[PDB]
């Protein structure tokens, strides 16, 4: 029996192997053993022993009934690995932490935390005696009847949704009880009861119960519910939020505008009206959401999302497994203390500008001492917990950790390290820098060669940007000497452009460099060149991909991409100290801006906060004292808002009432910049452009269960070649009722075997995040589901498939896992 | 002829204030004596002195309190390892090494928990104290570090009271597991450190909790063919579940920390669980003596591992428990010598007091024990006595002891069993021990004893100490002197008459606050031989109960065990004197396993009690070894010391 | 079988006293909550007391508060009721039952639980 | 307004001596790295010795092999060159730099100091 495996398992007595063997002594029924091993990475040293392994544990499970099946795994669990750190009881924070004097007598009052647990509490009293422990004190809170109800985090207005809950009796003798339920106005409770009566039921002594309730919501997110346990000790009462959403895919539109009275910085802007559109597939009976925000400078917007907020909200609403989510968040507070440091900011503040000072620099050593979970032994950072680390992103994140010693002291062991790891370990012998995981960072146009070409280029760019940002903490020879030859690389190999993008990487990352060299110039005007303006004279300057594109085509639409490169051009044009040129530039990545400061991904959101933040620091700003004031087009008018630079970090106001809006100024020095965002609900995905073939249904097996299975592939440009898609995200939204089984997907991520590279379960949402998605055929997810409660009218989820780092490139279908027919308020209006 | 003996503390600790003891004997009038402490190479440097005066209303007694201060040394990095202490008088003048150490102060670090799961505050302070157990006001630097080995930041804090709280350190949401370290010290001179560990573990929802229950927390030869292990199942406060298989895996464990363990792969498998309960029969003969070590007397001390797994057959449901170890005993009694010195002083009686416990450190009454004895003269001559026989008592639990050995022995060899009814021989505990004859030249010896049985040494309570001289062929002794030490420090010293007629003679000492952990005494006396004085000595380890100087207490208004969520109450603090109070309040199921729940509070008196610089329960091989062992060293004419190659650790 | 048997009870006058007790038998007694009952002639039945054996918690029918009072014997299975100030609205032939769920409270002892149930034991007072 | 006004030198005589320091005149330099070079007239800056902000990490160039032992101090934001060995072709208008970026360039500039070994 088990044996077999054994024999080999134990026999090879290697560690890299053993795993290997042991991923592959796994069962799965989709696929074949062959296909399992295509997808290692290690190496053939334990892919003949996972082949093996695989062969004989499939060997072994065919005359075996389900008795085996379950002796072979749990044997299999044990003394191949070693252990995984792991508790399943959660313990709150503890209180009562203070210190005081006591002149032998003192006396304190508090209250318990609403917490059926045994406090232990303590005391260590010192004096010029010594120290003394005083004796633990036992207090237990317990409560005799309990009910706990268990909601639904989101549910979809029309349905017919079951919460079901325990009534638990703490009591050694038996007992009887009644349960009420308090109806809300906007909730049916099909039966409209309201007292609304009672249905007695008994439990036994130390027994629990359970009790089932069922509901419809015809408002939207109603959070007020009350329920009512009555028993012999009397009546109590517990309170519980129901969060309601609507039908459809949430779509978020943005636009900016950028006002300044003294035309100073180019154009001069007084009123900008944004209209109130109805699209065409709005959901009946939903409201559109619109925000208006408004800031007193360029980084206005940074300043409201880090200092407004107490918590650092995230720029972004993209995965957090990878380690550059993770790095991300030291970003916009870095530009933040950078912006006030050196232009000596510190007088906005009127509280003692040292205490925000020392706050925002223990948040810079958080954000610090978070990313360290992803180096390696080597002090090289991986791009996943255990995976090969990644150049790319080593090179990135040293460029972000030597930013960050400017203001806070690195450890110059670990950037040495590190530095020294990516000079010697990977780099041509002509200068160029080979990647090591498959992490692909982008997906780059034109042919097979012409790709690996542009690749090897922007690695090498990448590279040298992070080295000459990071030098300081490490100046030494050999890599003076490599980033010279990387230097030398770039100043050959780049002027032939191929892709725009590929060049304003090159141009920025030679700018900061020797900007002596002909070839410099010759790269910058090269880049000048493709500058696309639109406005004479210039109002709107900005770069694109223009390898056969260079027909003049504005969709006014930002990409990531498209940001990239015009953050990239603004850099070089700054670091070169030219002004004139400049001003279009941040005009319109200054009207790009979104609502809390971030831009569409990752890489561009960093280059264009960094650009914005240079360019206000670097052009001396103007003394802020403006009036501006919102109105609607017809309906009444709105807050107005009068800005000094004493208050411009003004609070958010939500638009209300629906009408044309119109933000209007008078004469005033100063920039100001102007963000609305406009969530909406739609009802389908014909309108909008799909790039992923998606197919998603749900399979029955044979204890059974059903199960989903969901399928994505590439459809690859023109202009881009076959070789797949760059790292890529699937997001399942799941149907209310029904949870998802987390061991097949804890199956489908910790192995050798790795289909995908993490996964995560967030506010109903399972999110998969892969290093590729194949062109040529389709990759299937497949996991089990669990029907938590039964559910009626349940409405249809969603199927998304987005590139990380362009998230424009995105396909959503809507799905649904059954659709049977089943009189108590069913028809919602 | 006329003596002097001057005490002091075997090693000298910087920034502290080291009490010397200077007793002349022998001297009329009064006189006056600097002791003063200066550098190794040359005589230049004089980092303190003293000056006493010696007279008869002072008994010719004196002290001096001598201090090293910690900036008075050389300002480089390299420290200084020996130090002079000179005495110098009208009448003599002695020069002595002594090394000095820079360990001063004690630093404990307190965390609230010792396990967390990510984004959770982790909430450390840290006690400092000086050699005198004082608030010590001192600047700290405190350290984090990974399981890897990396410091991830380093933190610092000027000292107010005593306490130094902390800011917090912020778990990263996605962090390193296992064993995290906090390493404690002081800024500038001193090289004190502190150490405390935490572990950080993921969070997981458990589908249904699992418990393991054994017959015991030992596996004595009662279960060794046979033990009960009941396993529950639940899935919330009280519902339980329905249905389910189980497995069992047993294996064999070196000890508790270690990763790797030696698994069966003969093992008991498919329990049906039935309403949240099954038991199973592990037979540790049987599955052990084919697949590993067969002798039964092998797996002592050696713990047995059990894994559980339960799956339920309804929803699929897979959930695992484990026990770390059972521990294995041979016999359930261990024997422990208690009150008694391993050097025996010739032509006196020697007491021998066994102490037996159970396998849970307890103290068990009633139970039989054996002694045999084995002798060797200084002929190279072996004789043996007739076994001793007694039954321990039911209060203290110590059988007491007697062999009147003869004169001529120069060392002796005992060896004590018990002999308990029930226990079949194998099964019965032994334990064996030497004593060396103490070593004197003119044949003069010394014997004190604090007589009580159920010792506590009570504090405020007077202590009777019998001593007695019978030993020596010129007793002709004028006084006795002792000196009483706690904490590393001469605390006590004085010199009682002698009563020409009795021998044995009754000291009274009180007992006093500064001797509370623990304390040692040395009573010695010099004989003035018609060759040269000698110095004879004898030392007794004193016991007191722990009891603290303020003795503070917490409590709660509503003294019910149960409360209600919400409810307000009051905490009342109530200390004998001023002083500051740091509370916790935590989670007790935080500790987990019951067994074995050590605090900072448990391990405070433990670490504490390091100061103490003698080792051993008493005696000496000689005059000179009764001053090392005691914690001492001494500068006299009778007998030099030979402290230049005394450096060494004691259990 | 659950038995219960009323004893006590007789003829009294206006302002008097009186102490009746249900002996219990055939049960666990300390799971069980013991009621006391009463029912007029041409008069609906009306409940009057409970007591739950477990803790030892009363309830009382509103309009007989502090009226009357239930002490229960753990050695011989028999609760009393302490028939104080006997006012002559009573006039009933109070039974005494036992049920093993303790009520709601709330809404009261009423709408008839409990399923075991005695004979019973009438009281008269007199207004004489 | 972050400036790196120069403190030190003046006349030497051929085997003289010298030292500068070159004193902060702003914003704090506490691990920005800084160094010196050389301004041989007629010809431009040229890279002499840096020093990390550490002090662990040093460099010298192959001309100025280190008989100018570089020192910072980080109390006062000050950098020590001592000049002792000079001869009459270390003429030029010495420069100390802010952090590096790479090795020459530098970002932040000071106006310089002009040092002339005159062999009367
Ligand atoms: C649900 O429970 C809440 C508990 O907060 C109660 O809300 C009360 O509503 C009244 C309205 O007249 C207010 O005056 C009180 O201040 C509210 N809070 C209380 C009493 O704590 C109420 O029992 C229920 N509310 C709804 C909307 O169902």
């Amino acid at each position: 029996l088990q044996k077999k495996i054994e024999e080999i398992a134990a026999k090879y007595k290697h560690s890299v192997v053993k795993k290997c063997c042991y991923d592959g002594a796994c069962v799965n029924n989709d696929e074949t053993c062959e296909q399992r091993a295509a997808r290692i990475s290690l190496g053939p040293r334990c892919i003949k022993a996972f082949t093996e392994c695989c062969v004989v544990a499939s060997q072994l499970r065919a005359n075996i009934s389900h008795k085996d099946m379950q002796l072979g795994r749990l044997h299999m669990k044990t003394l191949l690995p070693v252990s995984k750190p792991e508790i399943r009881s959660y313990f709150p924070e503890s209180w009562l932490w203070e210190v005081h004097l006591v002149p032998r007598r003192k006396q304190l009052q508090f209250a318990l935390p609403d917490s059926l647990t045994t406090w232990e509490i303590q005391g260590v009293g010192i004096s010029n005696t010594g120290i003394c422990v005083a004796d633990t004190v036992k207090a237990k809170v317990f409560k005799d009847v309990f009910l706990e109800m268990n909601i639904p985090y989101s549910v979809v207005r029309g349905e017919q949704i079951q919460l079901k809950g325990t009534v638990y009796n703490y009591r050694t003798s038996g007992m009887q009880f009644c349960v009420k339920m308090s109806a809300v106005e906007g909730i049916c409770t099909s039966e409209s009861p309201v007292s609304s009566k009672c249905v007695r039921q008994k439990v036994e002594g130390s027994s629990s119960h359970l009790v089932t309730f069922t509901v419809l919501p015809l408002e939207i997110g109603l959070h007020n519910i009350n329920f009512s346990l009555e028993t012999w000790f009397g009546k109590e009462i517990l309170v519980k939020t129901l969060r309601v959403v609507p039908e459809g895919v949430k779509r978020e539109s943005y636009s900016g505008v950028t006002l300044d009275p003294r035309g100073i910085y180019g154009t001069i802007s007084r009123r900008k009206e944004f209209p109130y559109r109805i699209p065409l597939d709005l959901v009946p009976k939903t409201e559109i959401k619109r925000i208006l925000s408004v800031k007193g400078l360029l980084v206005g917007e940074i300043l409201s999302a880090v200092l407004s907020q107490e918590g650092i909200n995230i720029l972004t609403h993209l995965p957090k497994g990878s380690a550059e989510a993770e790095l991300m968040s030291v970003v916009p507070v870095f530009y933040v203390f950078h912006y006030l440091e050196t232009g000596n900011h510190w007088n906005i503040f009127h509280s003692d500008p040292l205490i925000e000072k020392q706050k925002l620099k223990k948040k810079l050593k958080e954000g610090m001492l978070s990313i360290m979970s992803y180096r390696n032994a080597d002090y090289s950072y991986s791009v996943w917990k255990g995976g090969s680390a990644s150049t790319w992103l080593t090179a990135f994140a040293l460029r972000v950790l030597g930013q960050v010693n400017k203001y806070v002291e690195q450890n110059q062991n670990s950037i040495c390290n590190s530095l020294l790891w990516l000079v010697e370990n990977y780099q041509l012998d002509n200068g160029s820098f080979k990647e090591n995981s498959q992490y692909q960072p982008i997906k780059l146009q034109g042919t097979l060669p012409v790709e690996a070409r542009e690749n090897s280029l922007y690695l090498t760019a990448f590279t040298v940007i992070g080295i000459r940002k990071a030098f300081d903490i490490c100046p030494l020879v050999k890599i003076d000497t490599a980033l010279i030859k990387a230097d030398n690389f770039l100043l050959e190999n780049t002027l032939p452009a191929q892709s725009t993008f590929t060049l304003a990487i090159s141009a920025y990352a030679l700018s900061l460099g020797d900007k002596t060299h002909p070839q410099f110039r010759s790269i910058v005007s090269a880049l000048k060149r493709e500058a696309l303006v639109k406005g004479n004279p210039p109002i709107y300057r900005f770069w694109k991909d223009n390898l056969q594109h260079k027909d003049s085509s504005v969709p006014n639409t930002g990409t990531a991409r498209m940001v990239e490169t015009t953050a990239y051009a603004l850099l070089t044009s700054l670091n070169l100290k030219d002004i004139n040129y400049v001003n279009p530039v941040i005009k319109w990545l200054s009207e790009e801006q979104r609502y809390g400061g971030g831009f569409y991904s990752t890489q561009d959101t960093i280059n264009a906060i960094e650009g914005l933040t240079e360019y206000s620091l670097l052009v001396k700003q103007l003394r802020l004292s403006m009036d501006i004031d919102v109105s609607y087009k017809h309906k009444g008018a709105l807050h107005n808002y009068k800005m000094t630079d004493k208050n411009f970090l003004g609070r958010p106001v939500e638009v209300l009432l629906n009408d044309d809006l119109i933000v209007s100024t008078g004469f005033g020095s100063g920039l100001a910049t102007v963000h609305v965002t406009t969530v909406v609900h739609k009802t389908s995905t014909s309108e909008e452009v799909c790039s992923f073939y998606l197919k998603i249904d749900t399979q029955d097996i044979e204890s059974d269960y059903k199960r989903i299975v969901a399928c994505a592939s590439y459809k690859p440009s023109r202009e881009e070649s076959s070789s797949g898609s760059s790292h890529a995200v699937m997001d399942i939204s799941l149907p209310t009722g029904i949870s998802a089984n987390e061991e097949d997907l804890k199956a489908l991520v910790e192995g050798v075997d790795q289909l995908f590279t993490d996964y995560q379960i967030k506010d109903g949402h399972v999110i998969l995040q892969l290093n590729s998605i194949p062109s040529s055929d389709f990759l299937c997810v497949r996991f089990r589901i669990f029907e938590l409660f039964e559910v009626g009218f349940l409405s249809p989820a969603t199927f998304t498939v987005y590139e990380y780092h362009r998230p424009d490139k995105q396909c959503t279908m809507f799905y649904s896992t059954s659709n049977i027919k089943i009189c108590k308020c069913v028809e919602a209006d | 002829e006329q003596t002097y003996v001057i005490s002091a503390p075997k090693i000298f600790r910087v920034g502290a204030s080291e009490n010397i003891v200077i007793q002349v004997y022998g001297y009329t009038e009064a006189f006056d004596a600097t002791i003063s402490i200066k550098s190794y190479p040359d005589k230049k440097f004089s980092y303190s002195s003293g000056h006493v005066h010696l007279s008869s209303e002072n008994k010719f007694q004196n002290s001096a309190i001598l201090t090293i201060q910690p900036k008075q040394l050389p300002g480089g990095q390299n420290p200084v390892s020996y130090v002079y202490l000179e005495v110098v008088s009208k009448h003599f003048s002695k020069s002595k090494r002594m090394p000095i150490t820079y360990d001063n102060g004690f630093l404990f670090i307190h965390t609230d928990k010792p396990v967390y799961t990510p984004d959770q505050s982790v909430k450390v302070r840290v006690y400092s104290l000086n050699d005198d157990l004082k608030p010590a006001k001192r600047e700290t630097v405190l350290t984090f570090i990974d399981p890897e080995g990396s410091e991830v930041d380093m933190v610092e804090e000027i000292d107010h009271i005593g306490i130094i709280s902390f800011p917090d350190f912020k778990i990263p949401s996605n962090p390193r597991y296992g064993m995290w370290t906090i390493k404690a010290k002081y800024k500038e001179d001193f090289s004190t450190t502190g150490t405390a560990y935490f572990e950080v573990k993921e969070y997981v929802l458990p589908h249904f909790s699992v418990s393991i229950e054994p017959e015991y927390n030992f596996i004595g030869y009662k279960n060794f063919k046979n033990f009960e292990i009941t396993i529950k199942a639940r899935y919330f406060y009280n519902k339980v579940v329905t249905e389910a298989d189980v497995y069992i895996t047993f294996g064999i464990r070196e000890d508790l920390k270690d990763d790797q363990k030696e698994m069966m792969q003969t093992a008991m498998q498919n329990t049906m669980l039935i309403n949240g309960i099954a038991q199973v029969t592990f037979d540790s003969e049987t599955a052990v003596k084919e697949l590993s070590y067969y002798s039964l007397e092998d797996l002592n001390n050696k713990y047995l591992y059990i894994a559980v797994t339960v799956i339920e057959s309804t929803g699929g449901f897979s959930e695992e428990a484990e026990i770390p170890g059972i521990k294995y005993v041979l016999s359930p009694y261990k024997l422990n010598l208690v009150a008694t010195p391993l050097f025996l002083k010739p032509g006196i009686p020697y007491p021998i007091k066994v102490q037996v416990k159970d396998s849970l450190d307890q103290l068990v009454g009633g139970v039989p024990v054996t002694l045999n004895a084995q002798t060797i003269d200084v002929n190279q001559e072996t004789s043996d006595l007739d076994p001793s026989k007694s039954v321990t008592r039911v209060d203290d639990g110590v059988a007491s002891f007697v062999l009147n050995l003869p004169s001529g022995v120069t060392v002796l060899e005992f060896n004590v069993k018990t002999d308990a009814p029930d226990l079949p021989e194998e099964n019965q505990a032994r334990e064996g021990y030497r004593a060396i004859a103490y070593s004197s030249l003119s044949q003069s010896y010394l014997y004190i004893d604090w007589t009580d049985n159920h010792k506590a040494l009570l504090v405020g309570e007077h202590l009777n100490i019998i001593v007695t001289p019978k030993s020596p062929y010129i007793d002709k002794i004028t006084h006795y002197n002792y000196l009483i030490l706690s904490k590393g420090k001469i605390i006590h010293f004085g010199t009682r008459e002698k009563f020409s007629d009795a021998s044995y003679q009754s000291i009274n000492i009180p007992v006093t606050q500064n001797m509370v952990p623990s304390s040692r005494l040395l009573v010695y006396y010099i004989v003035t031989g018609e060759q040269t004085a000698e110095l004879v000595s004898d030392s007794v380890w004193l016991n007191i109960e722990e009891k603290c100087g303020n003795q503070l207490q917490v409590h709660l208004s509503p003294d019910a065990d149960a409360y209600s969520p919400g409810q307000t109450v009051s905490l009342n603090m109530a200390t004998g004197m001023d002083s500051w109070v740091a509370l916790a309040a935590v989670d007790s199921a935080v500790y987990g396993v019951q067994r074995g729940a050590k605090k900072p509070l448990e391990r405070v008196f433990q670490f504490l009690e390091k100061s103490d610089l003698g080792c051993g329960a008493g005696g000496g091989l000689n005059n000179a070894n009764v001053f090392h062992l005691a914690g001492l060293t001494f500068l006299t004419n009778a007998n030099a010391d030979d402290s230049q190659e005394n450096d060494e650790p004691c259990k | 079988e659950v038995q219960l048997v009323e004893s006590g009870g007789g003829l009294v006058q206006a302002g008097g006293s009186l102490r009746l007790s249900c002996a219990a038998s055939g049960f666990t007694f300390d799971d069980y909550a013991i009621g006391w009952f009463r029912q007029a002639p041409g008069k609906e039945r009306e409940g009057v007391s409970c007591i739950s054996t477990s803790d030892g918690s009363t309830y009382y029918a509103d309009s007989v508060k502090g009226r009357f009072t239930i002490s229960s014997d753990n050695a011989k299975n028999t609760v009393y009721l302490q028939m104080n100030s006997l006012k002559p609205e009573d006039t009933a032939v109070y039974y005494c039952a036992a049920d093993p769920y303790l009520p709601i409270r709330g809404r009261g002892i009423e709408s008839t639980d409990f399923g075991s149930w005695g004979q019973g034991t009438q009281v008269t007072v007199s207004s004489a």
